[PDB]
RNA sequence: UUCAUCUAGACAGCCGGACGGUGGCCAUGGAAGUCGGAAUCCGCUAAGGAGUGUGUAACAACUCACCGGCCGAAUGAACUA
RNA sequence: CUCUUAAGGUAGCCAAAUGGAUUAACGAGAUUCCCACUGUCCCUAUCUA
RNA sequence: GCAGUCAAGCGUUCAUAGCGACAUUGCUUUUUGAUUCUUCGAUGUCGGCUCUUCCUAUCAUACCGAAGCAGAAUUCGGUAA
């Protein structure tokens, strides 16, 4: 994990491989294709799925025409698929969603819409900087 | 032929036989190891198990990721009434 | 570019040899029977014959990638690489190992082949024989160049990363007149520092910051009068990096009696190199002068020394390696001159500052009130001390009681105790927070 | 960095305190580990072991010898020093070659019933202007990989070898049917172009066609090799 | 030159004089930067290695026909063919032409006689396919062809010219010709109206004929039909081949973002005449307005946008929107 | 008075970190490091405090305040406001508000007496600002750009501004705030200036990676070491035009 | 088994000598026996190569090839089974 | 040697609207793709006769 | 592979009657890393799921040896399934 900052938790999976988000950031895409999961297992028929905060890799099914045709990183915001926190209590948002960076870290853009996970703030410091609700 | 893709094992071979057990009372194999230079004292007890419920706990971990919060976990709960004493057994240590 | 370390490595035929035959020889099965069906005793064979081609081809490919392609990288590299290493023979190896890159893949095409119409163990053994033979004596001719370019490779992962563009200044002159020394003065650099003539014989690099900014200076092995044809491959550093790097030249003059030589033949020689001046704002110093003051020097040599202010333009200083405090003005008068041509030149795009007017202009409030809005410190900072990280009493500073308790992930710091109650005393208590139902903080307040 | 840094800092402090006597010790155990080595290392790191322990000890005797000799002791121009570099044929009786091998039968049919077909499975030279034949007219298949073009062509005496083409099946031992069709077995009599050889015959003419023999199995391989007649 | 033992001194060759030196060294610290400042102009993928972004891997529908069960039937007819047609696309030939191989029948096969058909004739003006036959001429024969079966044009300019080819092998007991092209120029329709009966299958899509066929005609002349060839050129796009129809478009993935293209090559005029049209710029505009008016509305109630693309590629390729390429001016 | 350190190993000091005239608040994750930099330069002068804000490390984005005050976001849990309102004397109030835009260091821009917010912040938050805070109010963008908090530094002797600020917004800006404006960077070239550097009237700290000609305009612009009253850039020209 | 050394003293060890013309010529920034090239001679001796390795930027220094001193009886090489 | 490339700038002269077979409709004929939809699958768990 | 050169031994003694290890030259297309747009007839069967176990001729993980191995990253080897 390069980019992140300390180490991550477990939480339910509910993304894996051919899923389809949003994209929050404003750099001019409309949604995102996953494609792979920086960072996960290996086990035969096991389909690589991502969760929120974590890094994927995406294509650009729609949006501005400059940002086609090429794959990406991009980081998972919004899950939309219930997990549990801490402070004992379960909780989802309403889709999922994710943006677009760096292999660092970085964002694209410069404003995130809509709430953001503490579990993804948390870990991206730029995230964190960008992202004007958190939950 | 080769299997041409190499996968883990289903199962673990050292519980086995898979088979019923002797008794309602499973039974120690081992125990704590000695000192001779310590008060006397059992080594276990025997209780009775009675469900589980929750807990919150407030953590301190030096290093975590949780040092100076709360989280919450479950618990098991198990009734333990006194236990008397009505005999002792000794051995011996032969070559067998 | 800048300083290639990374080619993987060369060995020689005979080992290039045994290192592929023996993968193909651990890598791919081994038993086969006669009794088995032909298409199996083929295939065995092809694939004994495809996988030793991609070993020797993907052995070639490491080096036809690794190596730094003299042509078209930078005509200043270009000029060092060929005076090191012998352009001609440096394009003619790489040239031999990518025609054996390409006669190892058609024999390998070929035999192929040859191989899916063999009707018996026998015949299909041979041709896989013959084809892994006709490889190993392409490769076993290889003995030269493969001996040449390792050398080459493990010679230029150590030259130094000199850089064309940024802001450098040269120090050249003769043997022993001290500019290794000097460099040795302005910057940090191991450097041999012994008397005579060729205690060097490559350029030296320092760098060293002025005025908020980043600077390299070269040191080099020196040239002699040698009219022009008879120079070595040593004398060729300098004149090439004399020649190919916008920076500022400190020619040195050891005006004294240790190494004392003709001055009538120093100033011949910068008089002869003064043709690579065409740009460089040349700044002559006269070194080892705690022996000699040149105020004392005869009339004639005073003229031989007045022969080289008629230049377009030379400064003259003083300097010596023992009183070493003036000698930083000569480094600050050089990087003077070079920021003037330097500055004049960026200015003279006049589209850059058009652009960079947003970080170099500050905006003025213009006041808009009378309101006073002044900036407040404290006077428990203006009474504050300055914590010297070495005095043997100084503040404590929580990190030396964490590492002493102790440790980083084990020591376990009360967040209380630090904080102001009206009874210092019931500091490490506990607030309730909850009762039957009923949040206790929501009820909690004064009055 | 940047130059000999190593060898700059072995003359500055200097390789170690225990490095002359570790290398002194190696050196004599080195002919201990030597022998245990050749007496261990089964399972073809023992041959390729004994190879150069043999190859090694030659190589020694040559110097020696050589040494030794050290310590008591045709006609050509100027331009050409200075400089470097019966009518029985040399293979009658070849070994013979049945029809039953260097013919392969060929079945046809949606359920193959209808052989009939012969493949050629050595090499052939097929000539100029070839032209394959209607796959239904098609009986004797030579295919496009076994053709050969060129061959390497050797002179008894002055030393030399040439890449030169052939021209011609002159003669194939074993049968004529097989000369006909263009056979390159071995012991084979062939028609090589010699021009690359500058021959000139008495009268001034100048030979650009001759004869050799193939001298390997050329299905063992593939280079046709051959030796002029002369 | 270098090494352990080193034999060498001084360079080469002793350059005559500074003077010199430093106005070759002056000259060629330009000439490199000026070389970097175009290519940088030119193409770069470094600010896309910074971004860390890359392409996406191409599709394998874009690499047909290559794939050497096919270049195995070609060598195959070429072979056992005694002349040698080589079919042309009368919209632009020079692109179908897949040269290639003409200099391997050159050097190998010089007794074979190779000639130049040219058809679909139909798709272009006169004076274009006049201008076309014209400029082919001065490298081989060139004929001009349009095949359908009951109403060709040049039937009789070609069955006139094998029987020539016939008589000049007249002790051979037969001569075979064979048809080569890219997929989809009309090898097999032109058999078919040579012999005037459905003979081999011809389709819309590229890849119909997989096998080469044999098939008689006169008792002394053969015709042998194989499938397309695509010379695996490195170079020159990956959009080119889709628009020299060689690709079933039903398997592109994003067929959008070809459509510029297409109105590229066309004409507006052209174009406005067929669907039939209402004004537009920026070909998303284009689609827009044709589903709207079509009726490709997706599950409530926007348009289709890759289900027009589609059809209007399909359209391009099969004949339906005309369009060709200028032939080289007159000298 | 230009320092350079890092949290565990990032150069966002701004976002694990937040430093006011009158105290600091730092993070609590892993060691005594952090807080022992800060303790390195300040002493005994002012108090620093290991906190979280909702059990997060990320303490710079989420609160906002000055010498006068400081406020929470609403998701700030009872123990937590308690521990603050503990460790810090009476002279500072303290106060939960109850915005959607729950993230205040990146809304708010704020120093002893003026605040620029977020355009779409709504009244009951505009009306606590100034009212615990004791500030003026200004809703602006910074060049377009929505969260003022995180792309302007602010200090009572100067600002600093992402450098993609056109020239008439700076103008415009200092305007408004009665201070100094430019348009830099940090941490090696990065535009985020207002989440990777903590400063005030007397002390500015910065990422490890802040070059030369960075931190020279840190120090200039907000006048930290005796004496650089932001005129000495006409000094400091050169260095600017030969590194931009 | 076949050849050699040897009480006018062997093999293994210690200690001493290891010289003069001469830093022999051509090379070149520097090459003095030891980065290279062509010879490889002369004098004085008990012996001592225009030099077997380590070493220096060039030298110096150590070393064996070859001699002698101490001790005292067997030793070495090649080869076959 | 009795002998062979005419044609010119985005649609051409002619010929009874048309220049066609690139043929509508139909289909327990064969085939490729798209939207919708899903336990086909990740990865299985539960219920009734 | 074919055609040679060499030269330790073997061969009843033997060179030269003969063999003959190890070394070595001839060439299969172009001396300047230029793209080589061969992709040319398998006559008979591979290819792929579910699941065990074995071999080592080791890809990674553990431990070592050598390299211009400064640090970082590598390369070649040893034990080891
Ligand atoms: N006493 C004294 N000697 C000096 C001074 N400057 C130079 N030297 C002499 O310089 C000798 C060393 O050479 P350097 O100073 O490096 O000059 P250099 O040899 O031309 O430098 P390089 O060619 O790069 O190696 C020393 O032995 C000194 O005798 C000085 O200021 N005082
Ligand atoms: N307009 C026009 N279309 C033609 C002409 N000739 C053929 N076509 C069309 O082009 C397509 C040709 O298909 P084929 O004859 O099979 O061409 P091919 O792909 O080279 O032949 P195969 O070897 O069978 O693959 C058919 O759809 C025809 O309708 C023509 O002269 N004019
Ligand atoms: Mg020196
Ligand atoms: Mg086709």
């Amino acid at each position: 994990g390069n980019g992140a900052q300390g180490t991550k938790f477990r939480i339910s999976l509910g993304l894996p491989v051919g899923a389809i988000m949003n994209c929050a950031d404003n750099s001019g895409a409309r949604n995102l294709y996953i494609i792979a999961v920086k960072g996960s297992g290996s086990r035969l028929n096991r389909l690589p799925a991502a969760s929120l905060g974590d890094m994927v890799m995406a294509t650009v099914k729609k949006g501005k025409p400059e940002l086609r045709k090429k794959v990406m990183p991009a980081i998972v915001v919004r899950q939309a698929k219930s997990w549990r926190r801490r402070d004992g209590v379960f909780l989802y948002f309403e889709d999922n969603a994710g943006v677009i960076a760096n292999p660092k870290g970085e964002m694209k853009g410069s404003a995130i819409t809509g709430p953001v996970g503490k579990e993804c703030a948390d870990l991206w410091p730029r995230v964190a900087s960008n992202s004007g609700v958190v939950v | 032929s080769h299997r041409k893709y190499e996968a883990p094992r289903h199962g673990h071979l050292g519980f086995l036989p898979r088979k019923r057990a002797a008794s309602i009372r499973a039974r120690v194999k081992a125990f704590p190891k000695d000192d001779r230079s310590k008060p006397v004292a059992l080594t276990s007890f025997l209780g009775y198990k009675a469900g589980m419920t929750t807990i919150v706990r407030d953590l301190d971990r030096p290093g975590s990721k949780f040092h100076k919060r709360e989280v919450v976990e479950a618990v098991t709960v198990v009734d333990t009434p006194p236990v008397v004493v009505v005999g002792v057994v000794g051995y011996v240590e032969t070559p067998r | 570019q800048l300083s290639w370390k990374d080619i993987p490595t060369v060995a020689p035929a005979n080992d290039l040899l045994d290192i592929v035959l023996n993968r193909t020889q651990r890598k791919t099965p081994t038993v086969i029977r006669p009794g088995f069906k032909i298409t199996r005793i083929r295939a065995f064979y092809m694939r004994k014959v495809k996988y030793t081609g991609e070993g020797f081809v993907e052995k070639f490919e490491d080096i036809l990638k690794g190596f730094p392609n003299i042509n078209d990288v930078h005509p200043f590299h270009r000029d060092l690489m060929d005076t090191l290493y012998e352009k001609n023979h440096y394009k003619i190896s790489l040239a031999a190992i990518s025609r054996a890159k390409s006669l190892v893949e058609q024999v390998a095409r070929d035999y192929v082949r040859l191989l899916k119409f063999g009707q018996s163990l026998f015949q299909c053994k041979q041709l896989k024989r013959a084809a892994l033979g006709r490889m190993a004596t392409i490769v076993k001719k290889l003995r030269d160049p493969l001996a040449y370019l390792e050398q080459v490779r493990q010679h230029i992962g150590r030259l130094p990363s000199i850089d064309p563009n940024t802001r450098t200044l040269l120090i050249c002159g003769y043997p022993n007149v001290g500019k290794s020394s000097f460099l040795r003065c302005i910057t940090k650099s191991d450097v041999d520092v012994q008397p005579y003539a060729f205690t060097t014989k490559s350029l030296y690099v320092g760098h060293f910051d002025y005025k908020y900014l980043r600077f390299q200076a070269i040191d080099t092995p020196g040239i002699l009068d040698r009219p022009t044809e008879e120079m070595n491959n040593i004398e060729m550093q300098s004149i090439y990096a004399i020649a190919h790097l916008r920076s500022c030249v400190l020619y040195f003059m050891d005006l004294s009696e240790q190494c004392g030589f003709t001055i009538e033949a120093q100033v011949k020689l910068f008089h002869s190199i003064k043709p690579l001046f065409a740009n460089k704002s040349v700044m002559v110093v006269i070194n080892k002068t705690d022996i000699i003051r040149p105020e004392d020097l005869d009339e004639e040599r005073a003229q031989l020394l007045e022969s080289v202010k008629e230049v377009p333009g030379v400064e003259i200083m003083t300097s010596s390696c023992q009183l070493e405090e003036n000698v930083m003005e000569v480094r600050n008068k050089a990087c003077e001159k070079l920021l003037a041509s330097r500055i004049e030149n960026k200015l003279k795009s006049q589209s850059r500052i058009n652009n960079v007017l947003n970080k170099i202009h500050v905006a003025q409030p213009q006041a808009r009130d009378d309101v006073k809005r002044t900036p407040f410190i404290p006077e428990s900072v203006k009474n504050l001390k300055k914590y010297d990280p070495e005095d043997p009493n100084r503040r404590k500073l929580a990190r030396d009681i964490e590492a002493e308790n102790g440790g980083a992930g084990v020591f376990n710091v009360n967040l209380k105790d630090k904080y102001l109650l009206e009874d210092d005393e019931w500091k490490n208590d506990i607030m309730p927070e909850i009762l039957d139902g009923k949040n206790v903080y929501d009820f909690l307040d004064p009055e | 960095p940047q130059n000999d840094y190593i060898e700059r800092h072995i003359k500055q402090h200097g390789k170690r305190l225990d490095h002359e006597e570790r290398k002194r010790k190696r050196e004599a155990r080195e002919s201990h580990k030597i022998s245990e080595r050749a007496q261990k290392l089964t399972g073809w790191k023992g041959k390729q072991f004994a190879k150069k322990r043999y190859a090694e000890k030659v190589s020694m005797r040559k110097k020696i010898k050589a040494h030794e000799q050290s310590k008591v002791k045709d006609a050509l121009p100027t331009y050409l020093l200075d400089r470097e570099q019966k009518f029985s044929v040399p293979l009658p009786k070849v070994r013979g070659i049945s029809e039953e091998e260097m013919f392969k039968v060929i079945k046809t049919g949606k359920s193959r019933s209808k052989s009939w077909k012969r493949m050629i499975t050595k090499h052939t030279f097929v000539g100029e202007g070839f032209t394959r034949r209607p796959v239904k007219m098609e009986r004797i298949i030579r295919p496009s990989a076994l053709r050969q073009k060129k061959a390497n062509v050797t002179h008894p005496e002055l030393g030399v070898t040439v890449f030169l083409p052939i021209l011609a099946v002159k003669k194939n031992p074993q049968s004529p049917m097989y000369t006909q069709l263009g056979v390159l077995t071995k012991g084979t009599i062939i028609e090589v172009n010699v021009s690359e050889l500058g021959m000139v015959t008495a009268g001034g003419k100048v030979v650009w066609g001759k004869y050799a023999q193939v001298t390997n199995e050329p299905d063992r391989d593939g280079c046709v090799n051959a030796v002029l007649l002369v | 030159a270098f090494g352990p033992k080193a034999q060498r001194k001084r360079p080469r060759l002793a350059a005559s004089n500074l003077e010199d030196l430093v106005k070759a060294t002056n000259e060629d610290i330009t000439k490199y930067e000026e070389k970097q400042v175009l290519d940088a102009t030119l193409g770069g993928n470094q600010e896309d290695k910074e971004n860390g972004w890359t392409s996406a891997a191409k599709e394998a529908i874009f690499s047909k026909g290559q794939s050497k069960r096919i270049w195995n039937e070609l060598y195959k007819v070429i072979d056992s063919s005694d002349v040698v047609i080589h079919v042309l696309d009368a919209r632009d030939p020079l692109g179908t032409r897949c040269k290639s191989v003409e200099e391997y029948m050159k050097k190998e096969t010089p007794h074979k006689h190779l000639i130049y058909v040219l058809n679909k004739c139909d798709l272009v003006p006169t004076w274009v396919a006049a201008a076309w036959v014209k400029h082919l001429s001065k490298e081989r024969p060139t004929l001009a062809f349009h095949a359908s079966i009951t109403n060709s044009f040049g039937k009789g300019s070609l069955i006139q010219l094998l029987r020539q080819f016939s008589q000049l092998h007249t002790d051979r007991k037969q001569i075979s010709v064979g048809f080569i092209g890219y997929p989809n120029t009309g090898k097999s329709s032109i058999i078919n109206t040579l012999r005037k009966k459905k003979v081999c299958q011809v389709a819309p899509i590229p890849g119909e004929t997989k096998v080469w066929q044999y098939i008689t005609l006169m008792k002394r002349i053969f015709l042998i039909d194989c499938p397309g060839i695509v010379p695996p050129s490195s170079k020159d796009s990956e959009e080119d081949i889709l628009f020299r129809g060689v690709v079933r478009v039903e398997h592109v993935t994003h067929p959008e973002q070809y459509i510029p293209g297409v109105l590229k090559r066309c004409q507006v005029k052209h174009l406005e005449r067929t669907y039939e049209i209402s004004g537009w710029k920026d070909a998303t505009e284009f689609i827009e307005i044709l589903a709207r008016k079509q009726g490709r509305l997706l599950k409530g109630g926007e348009p289709d946008e890759s289900g027009v693309s589609k059809q209007i590629l399909n359209d391009f390729n099969r004949g339906k929107i005309p369009w060709f390429v200028l032939p080289p001016e007159k000298e | 008075m230009a320092t350079r350190t890092q949290f565990e190993n990032s150069n966002e000091i701004g976002v694990f970190s937040k430093l006011t005239n009158t105290y600091c608040l730092v993070a609590v994750g892993g060691s005594e490091n952090f807080y022992s930099a800060f303790e390195a330069e300040l002493g005994d002068a002012i108090p620093i405090v290991h906190t979280t804000i909702a059990g997060t490390r990320i303490i710079g984005r989420m609160t906002a305040g000055n010498r006068r005050g400081l406020l929470v976001p609403t998701q700030t849990t009872d123990q937590e406001l308690q521990h603050l309102r503990n460790s810090l004397p009476d002279s500072v109030k303290i106060q939960r508000v109850e915005e959607r835009l729950s993230a205040l260091g990146n809304v708010i821009c704020c120093n002893d007496y003026v605040a620029l917010v977020h355009p779409d912040i709504d009244r009951e938050t505009e009306e606590l600002i100034s009212d615990v805070l004791g500030v003026e109010v200004f809703r602006q963008t910074i060049s377009g750009n929505i969260l003022v908090g995180s792309y302007c530094s602010l200090s009572n002797q100067g600002g600093l501004v992402h450098p993609q600020t056109s020239v008439q917004d700076q103008e415009e800006l200092s305007s408004l705030l009665q201070v100094p404006l430019v348009a830099g960077t940090v941490n090696r070239g990065s535009s985020v200036v207002g989440a990777g550097m903590v400063v005030n009237d007397y002390l500015a700290v910065t990422g490890l990676d802040t070059t030369a000609p960075e931190l020279s305009v840190i120090e200039s612009i907000f006048r930290l070491q005796d004496a650089q009253p932001e005129s000495i850039s006409g000094n400091l020209r050169d260095t600017l035009i030969e590194t931009y």
